[PDB]
C-alpha cells in the first residue's frame, strides 16, 4: 500500500486538484474560442485540444478509480465527475452527441465550491441547497396546473390550427409561452378571437392562477433567509 | 469496408455506408448513427 | 340497515377510494390519449372508453347519495364531485358541451388532498386557503380599477379604431393586455401616438397604478408565512 | 338657522348620502351603456341622462356649500368632489373636455371607503396610505435617473433614427419603453446593432439599474406589513 | 497659508458649493435644449455655452486641487469628480467621445446628497449601499451561468443562424435577451423548432435555473430592511 | 325523424334536422343545438 | 351669429364659425376650440 | 497642413487630412480619429 498511498497523497494535493481546476477553466476558455472565424487549418488543432483535455480528465478519473472502489461512489459529487467525462468518451465512441460532450463545462462548477468564501455567499448556498425540495414541490403543482390546462386546451383549440395546440407537446409548450406573459394577446389569443370568441374566459384565469402560483414560489424562496437569520 | 474509429475527412468521406457511417466536419471521423 | 352499513363500509373502503382515485388518473391519462395522429377506428374505443369512464363515474356517485341524503350535500367537496360529473351527463343528454367534459379532469385535485404529505406542502396549503379571502378583495379593487379606467378609455379611443377599444368587451381586454406588459409600446401605444399624441399620459400612470396594485397583492400573499411561523 | 340645520341634518341622513352613491355606481353603468351598438335615437337619451346625471351633482355640491363656507373646504376630499364636478361643468361650458368629464367616475373611488370593512384591507389602506411618500420619493430618483439617461440616449441616437430617440420626450418615453422588458431586444436595440455595435453596452447596465430601483420599490412596499404587525 | 485658507474658506462655502450644484442643474437642463428643431445659427451659442460650462467645472476642479494635493484623492467621489471633467477635457482634446462628455451629467448625483433628507431614503440609502456587494456576488454568479450557458449554445446553434448564436457575443446577448422573457417564443425558440426539435429541452431548464436565481437576487435585496429595523 | 340519443356517422348524418340536431364528429351522435 | 350654448345637430351645425365652434356629435353643441 | 485645435465649418472643413481630422458638425473643431 506504500505507492498507493504515496501518489494517493499526491492525488489529494491540493496542487494537483487545483491544477485540475485550472484545467477546466482553460477547457472552458479553449472552447469560448469556438469562433466562427477560426481557421479549417487551426480547427485541427482544437481539435487534438478536445481530444488531450478530455484525456487529461479521463486520467483524472482513472487515478480516482485506481484508489477508491466504491467509497467516491457513494458520493454523489464524483459519481457526477464520472459520468459526465463517460459521456464525453462516448461522444468519444461514435455516438451522436450533439453538444453534450461540452456537459463536462459544468464541471466549471467546482469553482462554484470556491466562489461560497464570500461571506453572504455561505448563506446564499446554504438558502438554496435548503429550499431545493419545496421547489420540487412546486414544480409538482405547477406542472399538474399545466397538466390538465393543457389538456383541456388541446381538446379546445386543436381543429382551427394545430401549429399551437395539435398535440399535446406542442399545446403544452404553447401554454408555457402564455405562462411566461410574452405575446399570449398578439400573438395568440388575437388570433382565437378572431375564430372563437369565449377562449378570453379560458385563459385570464390561466393568468391568475399560474402568477398566483409562481408569486407563491418567489414566497417560498422567501422564507429561508428569514429561517436562517 | 473501412473500420470503426478510422480518420479521414467530411470532403472525402469513405465509411463503411452500409452501417450508417460518415466522416464529420467537427470530428473528422466516423460517426455511427 | 344491514347491507346499507356493509356495502357502505365498502365505500369508505380506500381500496375502493383510492381505485376510484386509479380511475380518474386513468382517466386523464385516456385524454392524454388525445393526439391528433389517433385514427378514426381506433378514435371509437377512445369514445367508448370516455362513455365507460362517466359511466364509472355516475355509478360512483348514485352510490353516494344511495348512502347520504343531505350529509354529503352539506360538504361542498361532495357537490363538486357531483356537480362535474352531472355536467359530464349534460354533455351525455345533447348539449353543445364544448369541452366542459373534461372538467372531470379537475377531479384529478383529490390527488392534491394527498400531496400534502411533503411537510412543506402542509404549511402551503394552509397558507393558499388562508389568503384566498384576501386576493379575493384585492381582484374586488383592482377590478373597479379596470372599470373606471376602461369607462375612460372606451369614451376616449373609440373612434379611430374600435378593434381594441369599440365595446367595453373589447377595450377591458385591451386594458388587460396593457396591464400584463406586454406591446403596449410596439403593438398598442405606438399606433397611438400616430393619431393622438397626448394618449401616454393616460397609459404610463396606469401602468404605475396597477403595478402597484400587483405588487401589493405579491405582499398580501407574502405575509401569510411570516403569520403562520 | 332652523331649516338650516334641519335640512342640514336631511344633507348628513345616510339615506341620502347612501343615494348619492347609488346614483354615482348608477352613471358609471350609464358609462358602461357606452356600447357601439347604440343608436342615434337611443343617444339623445343617453345625452339628457348625463345631463340629469350631473345637474344632481351639481345640486348636491351646492347644497354642501350652502351649508360649509370654509370648513368642507380645509378637508380636500370635499375640494376633490367639488373639482371634479366643476370639471363636468366646464365640460359643460363649450370646453374641449376629451373626457376628463368620467374623471366623475372617480367618484365611485367613495364606495372604496365601505370597501375597507374587510379586516385586512383596514391593512391595506394603511398600509397604501402609509407607502405613499417614500414612493413619491422613489419615483423621483427613478426620474432622475431617467433624466439622466434620456439625456445621453437623445445626444447618442438622435440622427439615424429620430422616431425613438430624436426629442427628450419620446427619447423618454423610449426608455420606459426599455423600462418595463418589452421588445428592447427585437424592436429596439437590434435595430441599433444593425448600425451601432456598441450601444447593448448602453443598455444593459440599464436594466440592471432600473431593475434595481424597481426592485428596492418593491422591498419598501414590503416593509410596512411587517412594520405595522 | 493666507490667503490660501481664506479663499479655501470661500471654496467651502455653501454659498460657492451649492452655486456649483446649480450650475450643474443648468447645465443639465442646458442639454435638456438638446432638441432637433434647434437652429444651426441658435446651435453656436449651445456650443459656447457648453464651452464655457465645462471651464466653469475645470476652474472648479484647478481650485479644489490647488487646495488639496492627496487629500482630496483618497476621497473617490473627489476622483469621480475629476475624472468625469478630465474626460470632458478629452472630448475638448480631439479625441472621439460619442456623448462621453454629458457622463458629468452624472455630476447632478450629487443632489442625490441632498434627497437623502427625506426621513425614508435615509433607510433606502443606507439600505442600497448595505447590499452593493452581495449584488456584485450573484452578478457574479448569475454571469458564469450565462457564460456556461452561452458556449453551449453557441456550440449547439451556430451554424443554421448564426445571427442569434454565431460568436460568443451575440449568443451572450441573445442569452440576455431570452433572460428577460421577451420573444424567445415567437421571435427565438419557434424558428428553432422550425429546424431543431429538441431545443425547448434546452431553453426550458434555463429559463427556470435564472427566474430562480433573479428571485434569489430579490431576496437578497429583501434582507436589507428585515436586517436595519 | 330520427330521435334523440341515436348512434350515428358525421360522415352519413341523418339526424332530425327539423330540432336542429347534427352526428358530430367528436361524439358520434346528434348534439342539440 | 348662433350664440354660445345653443342646441344643435352635427349634421347641420350652424354655430358661430368666427369664433371656432362647430357642433359636436357627442355634444350636440357648439363648443369653443 | 491646417493645426490642432483649429476652429472651422464642417460644411467647408479644411483640417489636416493626412492625420485623420475632420471637422466634425456638433464640435465645429478637427477631431483625432
Amino acid at each position: 500500500n506504500a505507492m498507493y498511498l504515496a501518489i494517493t497523497n499526491i492525488v489529494e494535493s491540493s496542487f494537483f486538484t487545483k491544477f485540475i481546476t485550472i484545467c477546466i477553466v482553460l477547457n472552458t476558455l479553449f472552447m469560448a474560442m469556438e469562433h466562427h472565424p477560426m481557421t479549417e487549418e487551426f480547427k485541427n488543432v482544437l481539435a487534438i485540444g478536445n481530444l488531450v483535455f478530455t484525456g487529461i480528465f479521463a486520467a483524472e478519473i482513472i487515478l480516482r478509480i485506481y484508489v477508491h472502489r466504491i467509497s467516491f461512489f457513494k458520493d454523489p459529487w464524483s459519481l457526477f465527475d464520472f459520468f459526465v467525462v463517460t459521456l464525453s468518451l462516448v461522444e468519444l465512441f461514435l455516438a451522436d452527441v450533439e453538444g453534450l460532450s461540452v456537459l463536462r463545462s459544468f464541471r466549471l462548477l467546482r469553482l462554484f465550491r470556491a466562489v461560497t468564501a464570500v461571506p453572504q455567499m455561505r448563506k446564499i448556498v446554504s438558502a438554496l441547497i435548503s429550499v431545493i425540495p419545496g421547489m420540487l414541490s412546486v414544480i409538482a403543482l405547477m406542472t399538474l396546473f399545466f397538466y390538465i390546462f393543457a389538456i383541456m386546451a388541446t381538446q379546445l383549440f386543436g381543429e382551427r390550427f394545430p401549429e399551437w395546440f395539435g398535440t399535446l407537446g406542442e399545446s403544452f409548450y404553447t401554454l408555457f409561452q402564455v405562462m411566461t406573459l410574452e405575446s399570449w394577446s398578439m400573438g395568440i389569443v388575437r388570433p382565437l378571437m378572431e375564430v372563437y370568441p369565449y377562449a378570453w374566459v379560458f385563459f385570464i384565469p390561466f393568468i391568475f392562477v399560474v402568477t398566483f402560483v409562481m408569486i407563491n414560489l418567489v414566497v417560498a424562496i422567501i422564507v429561508d433567509a428569514m429561517a436562517i437569520l | 469496408c473501412l473500420g470503426i474509429f478510422k480518420a479521414c475527412n467530411p470532403s472525402n468521406d469513405q465509411c463503411c455506408k452500409s452501417s450508417k457511417l460518415v466522416c464529420s466536419r467537427k470530428t473528422r471521423w466516423c460517426k455511427w448513427q
